[PDB]
C-alpha cells in the first residue's frame, strides 16, 4: 500500500493485502473515562493540601495518561486518611476559610474518609500545560485541611481529554527492556 | 460511562453526586481514524 | 496539483502541494459566549496573510533541529493594532510554510502547530506527529499548509499574557545537496488569522 | 420493631478503584457552558490512530539513512511495545499503563531524499522461534512488502498480530531472552544515487489494535 | 437466613453540609398559621436587585461633589466586589459568602443639586490590561454613557460582565497587583453653577447577575 | 438610560444600549434555601446550651447571611460531639426538664450525634433584630444538655427570609482588598 | 428545595422529618426585580 | 431525617463458603474468545460415568 506520506492523512493498511483477515477488536480497557477512573497516590502535606491533579507523579498510570492531553475535564473523588476534622473549600476561596466548620467538614471516622467533589473551577476546561513551568492559580479543585493528613488519593470521574500530547516509555539500554515478570 | 458497577439507581440525585453540565448555542479523533485509507493505490495483479 | 488560497484581498499559489491539513476541527466552535455579554464583534479587515522568516536549513543541522514560533507574533498591520485596542481576542490560524530548494535536494522537514508548547523534551520529538502536521519533502512538495481553530481554557484569550499556538519546524532528515541541489534552503512562513473577534476597547494613550 | 440487617465481615473496606460514588457535600452549582470546544478526544486510542509519531534509531534520530555496502539490513528490532525504538512513540506511551494488547500496529515510511534519487525497500515480519533474517533473500520467505520511491513519498505497512494466545504482554519480562512476538526487519534492496538520503519512519495503532487491563507500573 | 450486607469503608462519616435528614425524635406538633405574612423573600439576590444601596467615598460619604479645576476625574475605582467603595453595599455584602460571580452590576446616579445648577457626566468602563483613563477624552474610546441633569434626577448604567473565563472570583488575591476585572471611571464633563453640589450613587444587581459556590470566609 | 432617581422604582439598564447582548444567568448558588443549608460552628458551653441561631458568629457565611433578614423561619439540624447522654427540650419548657430521660435523649454513639429538630417556637416567624440589643426569650429552638459538649453545629432547613437588611464587607485600607488566593 | 441529594423517598414520614405547615384564610422581591425598566426614556437616534 | 436501620449482631462475619459476591475493583476487561473449545465437562460425575478406571 503506497501513498504520499507528506499528506499526513491517516493511512492504515491491513493484513488482507497479502491475504490475511482482520480480526475483532475490543478496546474497552483503553477508553479514556474507563482507564482514568481509579485512585492514585499523592504525597500529602501535613495540614493544607490544595487539590490539584498535577501533583500526581508523572510516571504513575493515572499521572502519565493525564499529562498526555492539553485540556482535560473531570469531577474528583478523594480518599483521605487524617487526624481531626477534614475541612474542604471550593475553588478560589480564601485560605482563611479552611478554619470554619461551616464549610464542608468530615468528622473523623476510621479507617479513612471518602468524598465526592464537583468540578469547581471557573474555566470551562482545565489544562495540563499552560503557555504564559507554573500553572495559573485558578487551576485547582480547592483545598483540604486537617490536623494532619496521612494519605491522599485522587479519583477522576467523567474524564474528558482534548488535544493529545507525547507519551513516553522507558528507553532501554539493550535491544529490549527486560523486567522480571510474575511467575510461579 | 466510566468504571461503575451499580445495577441499581444511585441513592443521591444526579444533581448532587455530579456537577451538572450546561449547553451553549470519540468526536474528532475517532472520526479521524475511521477515515483511514485501507485500499491499494495502484492496480492489483493476481 | 495547483492550489490557490485567498484570504481577504491577499492570495497564494502553489504548483507543488499535497493539500491542506485541518487541525482538531473543521470549523470554529461557538463564538458568542456568556462571558462577553454579547459585546464581541468580528473584525473583517484583519484576516489576511503576513510573511516572516524562520531559519536557514543547511546540511550541518542534524536530526532534532527545531524552531519555535509563537502566535500571535509582533504584527505591524491591522491585526497588530487590534491587540492594543481590545482586551480580549480570539482567532484561528491558517499557516503556510515554504522551503524551496530544487527537486535534487534531499532530507525532510516536519512542521506542526502545537498548542501550549512549553519546553518539549528531546525524546518527546519522536511523537511530535501527534499534532497537526505535514512533511516537506523536497522530492515532492515545496509547501506545507495547516489550518487550526482557536483553542484555550477560555473562550476569549488575552494575547499579552498567553500565546495559545506555537509553530514548530523540525528536521527529521538532514539536507543533502548531491551536487545538483540548492546549497542551502531558506524557510519562510505565510500566515493569516481567521475568525478574529474582539471585545473590550481600551482607552487611548492621550 | 425496625427492619433488621446483618453487617457483613470483609465488606465495606475502601477500594481505590471501587465502582461507587461519594456522598455530596455542597450542591447547586452550575458550570460555565463548555459545549463544543475544539479538539476533543474521548478515548486515548483514537488519538493514537489519528496521530502517528516518530521512532528512535542510532544517533538518536527518527530516520535511517541509505547505505552503500554489502550490508542491506537497514534497521532491525523486536516487535514489542517495550522496545527502545518504539520508546518515544505515543503508542508505546500508553502501553506502559496497560498489561496486555492485541491487534495490528501500523508503520509509516516517508522517503525524504531529493527528486533525482530513487530507492527500493523491503519491510518484513519475522515470527518467533527462529533467528530473524540477515539478508533480503532470506527474508523474502516471510510476510513482507516492497515499495519504491516516486510521486507518493509515503508507504504504510500493517504488522499483523500473530500469536498463540489471544493477547500478549506489553512489558518485556526479564527472564525472556528472545522476544516472544518476533522481529520486524527493514531492508534496502537498492538505491539510485541515494547515498546520504534519509527515510523517516512513523508508527501508529491500526484498526483492530486493542489494549486492556490498566496497571500503574511506575515508569 | 437474613439479608446480607457490606458495611463500606470511607462512608458514613458526618458531613456538615451533607444532603440528608436527622431521625425525628418528637412528633405531631402543629405550627401557628403564618400564611401570607408581608415582606417575604425566598432568594437573597432578589432583595439585592430590588433595593439598591449606597457606595463609599473619601470623607466617608456616599456621594461625590462637583469640582472646578483642570481635574475632571470625579471618582475612579476597581471593578470588584472586594473594593473599598463597594464595601458598604448590600450587593458586596453577599459576595463575601460566595467565591465566584458573573453578570451585570448596575450603578444608579442621582443628582442632588438645586434647580438652578446643571451638570453633565460620563461613566465609562476600562477593561483590564491597560492603565485606566485619566481624562474624558481618553475614556471616550471605551464603553461609556453620558447624561445630564434635568427633570429626571436619576440615571442607571449597567456595567457589563466581560471576562475571559465564564466566572470571576469575588475575593481579591493578595498576589494580584492590578485588578483583573478592570476599572470603572466617573467623570464630570462640565457644570453650570454646580460648585458644591452633590451626586449620590447607588449599586444593585442586574438582570443576569449570578452568584455561586458558597463559602465561609470568616469576615 | 435616564430616569428620575427619586422614584426609587428599580431601573436596570442593559448592555443592548451601546450594542451588547445580555447573556444567560444561573443563580442557584444564591438561592436562600440553598445557600443557608449547611453546618456552621458555634462555641458551646460545658453543659446547657440553648439552641439559638443568633449565637453563630456574624462574620461566618451562615451567620452573616442570616442576619441580613429581619424575619426568618426554618427547621434545625444539629450535630453535637458530647460525653454522656444528650438531652433535648422543646421551646419554653422549664430548665428543670433537661434532667429527664423521658425527654428526647440520644445515648452516646461515637464519633458524634446528629438530630433533626422541628421549629418549636410559638411565634409565626422569628426575628434577627427586635425593637424593645437583647432578644426576647421566646426566640429559641430549646436547649440541649450533656455531661459535656465538645462541639456544636447548626444547619437550617427550609429557610425563609423576609425584609432584607444591610450586609457589609471588609473595608480595605488600600484601593483594593488583597488576599492570598490558593495557588499551586 | 434546599440542598438535598436523595433521589429516593425519605424513609420517615413527611410529618416527622419536618414540621407541618398550616394555612390561614421570590414573592415580593422577585416580582419587584422583574418590573425593572430596561428601556430608553428618550427618543433613539441611530 | 434519613432512613434508620439496625445493625444486627451475629451477622456479617465472613464465611468461606458464603453465597455472595465481592465488590468489583477494576472493570471493563474483555476475555479472549474461548467458545467451543474441545473436551469440556461441567460436572465431575459425568466424567466419572463416561471414563471407567482400573481397580
Amino acid at each position: 500500500t503506497t501513498s504520499t506520506g507528506e499528506s499526513a492523512d491517516p493511512v492504515t493498511a491491513t493484513v488482507e493485502n497479502y491475504g490475511g483477515e482482520t480480526q475483532v477488536q475490543r478496546r474497552h480497557h483503553t477508553d479514556v473515562s474507563f482507564i482514568l477512573d481509579r485512585f492514585v497516590k499523592v504525597t500529602p502535606k501535613d495540614s493544607i493540601n490544595v487539590l490539584d491533579l498535577m501533583q500526581t507523579p508523572s510516571h504513575t498510570l493515572v499521572g502519565a495518561l493525564l499529562r498526555t492531553a492539553t485540556y482535560y475535564f473531570a469531577d474528583l473523588e478523594v480518599a483521605v486518611k487524617h487526624k481531626g476534622d477534614l475541612t474542604w473549600v471550593p475553588n478560589g476561596a480564601p485560605v482563611a476559610a479552611l478554619d470554619n466548620t461551616t464549610n464542608p467538614t468530615a468528622y473523623h471516622k476510621a479507617p479513612l474518609t471518602r468524598l465526592a467533589l464537583p468540578y469547581t473551577a471557573p474555566h470551562r476546561v482545565l489544562a495540563t500545560v499552560y503557555n504564559g513551568r507554573p500553572l495559573p492559580t485558578s487551576f485547582n479543585y480547592g483545598a483540604i485541611k486537617a490536623t494532619r493528613v496521612t494519605e491522599l488519593l485522587y479519583r477522576m470521574k467523567r474524564a474528558e481529554t482534548y488535544c493529545p500530547r507525547p507519551l513516553l516509555a522507558v528507553h532501554p539500554s539493550a535491544a529490549r527492556h527486560k523486567q522480571k515478570i510474575v511467575a510461579p | 460511562s466510566g468504571n461503575t458497577g451499580s445495577i441499581i439507581n444511585n441513592y443521591y440525585m444526579q444533581q448532587y453526586q455530579n456537577s451538572m453540565d450546561t449547553q451553549l448555542g470519540n468526536d474528532w479523533f475517532s472520526k479521524l481514524a475511521s477515515s483511514a485509507f485501507s485500499g491499494l493505490f495502484g492496480a492489483l495483479l493476481a | 496539483r495547483i492550489l490557490t488560497t485567498r484570504n481577504g484581498h491577499t492570495t497564494s499559489t502553489t504548483q507543488s502541494s499535497v493539500g491542506i491539513t485541518h487541525g482538531y476541527a473543521t470549523a470554529e466552535d461557538f463564538v458568542n459566549g456568556p462571558n462577553t455579554s454579547g459585546l464581541e464583534t468580528r473584525v473583517v479587515q484583519a484576516e489576511r496573510f503576513f510573511k516572516t522568516h524562520l531559519f536557514d536549513w543547511v546540511t550541518s543541522d542534524p536530526f532534532g533541529r527545531y524552531y519555535l514560533l509563537e502566535l500571535p507574533t509582533d504584527h505591524k498591520g491591522v491585526y497588530g493594532s487590534l491587540t492594543d485596542s481590545y482586551a480580549y481576542m480570539r482567532n484561528g490560524w491558517d499557516v503556510e510554510v515554504t522551503a524551496v530548494g530544487n527537486q535534487f535536494n534531499g532530507g525532510c522537514l516536519l512542521v506542526a502547530m502545537v498548542p501550549e508548547l512549553c519546553s518539549i523534551e528531546q525524546r518527546e520529538l519522536f511523537q511530535l506527529t501527534l499534532f497537526p502536521h505535514q512533511f516537506i519533502n523536497p522530492r515532492t512538495n515545496m509547501t506545507a499548509h495547516i489550518k487550526v481553530p482557536f483553542v484555550g481554557v477560555n473562550r476569549y484569550d488575552q494575547y499579552k499574557v498567553h500565546k495559545p499556538w506555537t509553530l514548530v519546524v523540525m528536521v527529521v532528515a538532514p539536507l543533502t545537496v548531491n551536487t545538483e541541489g540548492a546549497p542551502q534552503i531558506k524557510v519562510y512562513a505565510n500566515i493569516a488569522p481567521t475568525n478574529v473577534h474582539v471585545a473590550g476597547e481600551f482607552p487611548s494613550k492621550e | 420493631g425496625i427492619f433488621p440487617v446483618a453487617c457483613s465481615d470483609g465488606y465495606g473496606g475502601l477500594v481505590t478503584t471501587d465502582p461507587k460514588t461519594a456522598d455530596p457535600v455542597y450542591g447547586k452549582v452550575f458550570n460555565p457552558p463548555r459545549n463544543m470546544l475544539p479538539g476533543r478526544f474521548t478515548n486515548l486510542l483514537d488519538v493514537a490512530e489519528a496521530c502517528p509519531t516518530f521512532l528512535h534509531f542510532d544517533g538518536d534520530v527518527p530516520y535511517v539513512t541509505t547505505k552503500t555496502d554489502s550490508d542491506r539490513v537497514l534497521a532491525q528490532f523486536d516487535l514489542s511495545l517495550a522496545a527502545k525504538h518504539m520508546s518515544n512513540t505515543f503508542l508505546a506511551g500508553l502501553a506502559q499503563y496497560y498489561t496486555q494488547y492485541s491487534g495490528t500496529v501500523n508503520l509509516h515510511f516517508m522517503f525524504t531524499g531529493p527528486t533525482d534519487a530513487k530507492a527500493r525497500y523491503m519491510i518484513a515480519y519475522a515470527p518467533p522461534g527462529m533467528e530473524p533474517p540477515k539478508t533480503p533473500e532470506a527474508a523474502a520467505h516471510c510476510i513482507h512488502a516492497e515499495w519504491d520511491t516516486g510521486l507518493n513519498s509515503k508507504f504504510t505497512f500493517s504488522i499483523p498480530y500473530l500469536s498463540a494466545a489471544d493477547y500478549a504482554y506489553t512489558a518485556s519480562d526479564a527472564a525472556e531472552t528472545t522476544n516472544v512476538q518476533g522481529w520486524v526487519c527493514l531492508f534496502q534492496i537498492t538505491h539510485g544515487k541515494a547515498e546520504g538520503d534519509a527515510l523517516v519512519v512513523l508508527a501508529s495503532a491500526g484498526k483492530d489494535f486493542e489494549l486492556r487491563l490498566p496497571v500503574d507500573a511506575r515508569q
